[PDB]
């Protein structure tokens, strides 16, 4: 049952989260970086994850972290209206991504992650669970055993349908309401990835050394 | 307790049954081909892109293309919560969940033994052949759906009802009704969930299991409309049926 607890998960989120340039595709650059290494202390804090292979490690981090750190941004910018809250306390607002052009995928953000995290008052919990979720994807290429992996990602859905069922018994769909928002963190994810290559080609916007390392072959 | 505790997992209650049967039959009337697309099973002749479009493959998908995203409306039109939705609203929906539901209807008549997926139940095409057609790589990602979804031996109630919640996407550009719309996803999932513990799957894990399978749909859709400017560039615009520049231009 709990072979993959929620209070060891929720306690990683906590671990690495604290309580509530001019470019804002820069400063959302700089946010990334930072957050790269808060992102592998949170992977560490996460039960078995430490135990797979180095190699698959680092495989399932580099192939999750868009995604990972775009959840983790998209919570804390519950309260954060209109717009974004960085980690590095700074704000972006939804008129100065349309002004870097950003404002389409920005607004799919805003909408399909903040909007529907605050509507339905996603915990910490949950959103522990659903990027650990993310972070054990057996699909990825070339981890050395996938079926680690897959009974892992097993393992989480267990532990996190039983909370729900636990904290929300008067929400009997909560689960499936929380897992129908990983097709748009996975939809959102891959366009972000996109505009960080474009301006990572451009050369014009700053990208730093963790970020740079990930827009990079291994 | 232990009695009073051991009323989980439940199954259909009462007037999810009737919403059970009210899309079941709404699929299965929409379904082209019923319990007879195996006896009825038209094999593409061996002509065979990620562009490079065979217009000879091209042209038999772009004849039975018509029909098929009509059923896919019929489907939509005959399901209560969404009858009752605005004109604009209920055309959002019917965009964003056409090619979802069309690859879904297209991956549940996968054999193995033939290495075919079954297009309008009628013709039985091969990976090179829905590739080089148009398609190009999506047709991999809906083959190896068909692949995936096999062992989940999927029946008419389950596909009816994953159809729906593919149709009551609150996460859909320029919606009005919003939580009328997240509301039927919700009740419609509630009673998949309960229709899932009732038939008790050989799979453990089933019901996260194959809502993870919503992303590889969702990007089924998302690659189509790519996939479908590389077409435009590559022809002829007359060449597309109206039907399918209506649901795809935009
Ligand atoms: N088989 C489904 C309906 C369905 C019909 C056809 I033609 C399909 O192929 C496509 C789709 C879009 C395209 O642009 C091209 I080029 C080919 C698929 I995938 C599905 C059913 O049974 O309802
Ligand atoms: C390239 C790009 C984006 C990608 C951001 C990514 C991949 C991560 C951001 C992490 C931050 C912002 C972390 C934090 O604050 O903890 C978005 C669409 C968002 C803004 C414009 C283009």
């Amino acid at each position: 049952n709990e072979d993959m607890p929620v209070e060891r998960i929720l306690e990683a989120e906590l671990a690495v989260e604290p309580k509530t340039p001019n470019d804002p595709v820069t400063n959302i650059c700089q946010a990334a970086d930072k957050q790269l290494f808060t992102l592998v202390e949170w992977a560490k804090r996460i039960p078995h994850f430490s135990e797979l292979p180095l190699d698959d490690q680092v495989i399932l981090l580099r192939a999750g972290w868009n995604e990972l750190l775009i959840a983790s941004f998209s919570h804390r910018s519950i309260a954060v209206k209109d717009g974004i809250l960085l980690a590095t306390g700074l704000h972006v607002h939804r008129n100065s991504a349309h002004s870097a052009g950003v404002g389409a995928i920005f607004d799919r953000v805003l909408t399909e992650l903040v909007s529907k995290m605050r509507d339905m008052q996603m915990d910490k919990t949950e959103l522990g669970c659903l990027r650990a979720i993310v972070l054990f994807n057996p699909d990825s290429k070339g981890l050395s055993n996938p079926a680690e992996v897959e009974a892992l990602r097993e393992k989480v859905y267990a532990s996190l349908e039983a909370y729900c069922k636990h904290k929300y018994p008067e929400q009997p769909g909560r689960f499936a309401k929380l897992l129908l928002r990983l097709p748009a963190l996975r939809s959102i994810g891959l366009k972000c990835l996109e505009h960080l290559f474009f301006f990572k080609l451009i050369g014009d916007t700053p990208i730093d050394t963790f970020l740079m390392e990930m827009l990079e072959a291994p | 307790e232990m009695i009073k505790s051991l009323q989980h997992r439940p199954s259909p209650s009462a007037e999810e049954w009737e919403l059970i049967h009210v899309v079941t039959e709404a699929h299965r009337s929409t379904n082209a081909q019923g319990s007879h697309w195996k006896q009825k099973r038209k094999f593409l002749p061996e002509d065979i892109p990620d562009d490079k479009v065979d217009l000879e493959a091209f042209s038999e998908f772009t004849k039975i293309i018509t029909p098929a995203i009509t059923r896919v409306v019929d489907f939509a039109k005959k399901l209560p919560m969404f009858s009752e939705l605005p004109c604009e609203d209920q055309i959002i929906l019917l965009k964003g969940c056409c090619m979802e539901i069309m690859s879904l209807r297209a991956a549940v008549r996968y054999d193995p033994e033939s290495e075919t997926l079954t297009l309008s139940g009628e013709m039985a095409v091969k990976r090179e052949q829905l590739k080089n057609g148009g398609l190009g790589v999506v047709s991999d990602a809906i083959f190896d759906l068909g692949k995936s979804l096999s062992a989940f031996n999927l029946d008419d109630t389950e596909v009816a009802l994953l159809q729906a919640v593919l149709l009551m996407s609150s996460d859909r550009t320029g919606l009005i009704c919003v939580d009328k719309i997240e509301k039927c996803q919700e009740t419609y999932l509630l009673a998949f969930e309960h229709y899932i513990n009732y038939r008790k799957h050989n799979i453990p894990h089933f019901w996260p299991k194959l809502l993870m399978k919503v992303t590889d749909l969702r990007m089924i859709g998302a690659c189509h409309a790519s996939r479908f400017l590389h077409m435009k560039v590559e022809c002829p615009t007359e060449l597309f049926p109206p039907l399918f520049l209506e649901v795809f231009e935009d």
